[PDB]
């Protein structure tokens, strides 16, 4: 998402996403609340 | 020395056209840039390895009496000649991504301020013939050119 970035002319954690990226990367935490669990090894 | 008495006469005018503070010499900051003007175009390190002080207090603050500065432009008008128009031709057609010879500016600008000596914001500017827009696309084989006739 950071290195194949679209640019339309031309810090640490931070980085200004686009909006199918922003959606892609926020689908993580929505399928793993719906198919993770807890057990003793993880 | 390589050069005749016309010659010599010819660097001593010269050197006189310069708007100098009256020191009767020039800076060893400065030199390398009179003598790329003047005629051959040394590197950056070159201006130390023609045995100038590559440490000092201040290089603009060390400065040479003609008779010092003679030898320094000797050497590299005999000893540091510049590449062949085939080589720097090679050298952009190597570098094109679109190999086509319309190069992209952003990527010049990569190549002169990140990569070897930083070349300036200001210099840049000067040296790009086009402009870089959302497109950039400047053709390298007029650049090679002029830099060849420079």
């Amino acid at each position: 998402a950071v290195v194949a970035s679209s640019h339309k002319g031309k810090q640490g954690p931070s980085f200004s996403y686009g909006e199918l990226e922003k959606q892609l990367l926020q689908a993580n935490p929505i399928l793993e609340a719906f198919g993770n669990a807890k057990t003793v090894k993880n | 020395c390589d050069f005749s008495e016309e010659q010599t006469a010819e660097f001593k005018e010269a050197f006189q056209l310069f708007d100098r503070t009256g020191d009767g010499k020039i800076l060893y900051s400065q030199c390398g840039d009179v003598m790329r003007a003047l005629g051959q175009n040394p590197t950056n390190a070159e201006v130390m390895k023609v045995l100038g002080n590559p440490k000092s207090d201040e290089m603009n603050l060390k400065t040479l009496n003609f008779e010092q500065f003679l030898p320094m432009m000797q050497t590299i008008a005999k000893n540091k000649d510049q590449g062949c128009f085939e080589d720097y031709v090679e050298g952009l057609r190597v570098f094109d991504k679109e190999g086509n010879g319309t190069v992209m500016g952003a990527e010049i600008r990569h190549v002169l301020v990140t990569l070897g000596e930083k070349m300036t914001e200001e210099e840049v500017e000067q040296l790009v013939a086009g402009h870089e827009d959302s497109n950039g696309c400047i053709n390298y084989e007029e650049l090679v050119r002029m830099v060849l006739s420079g």
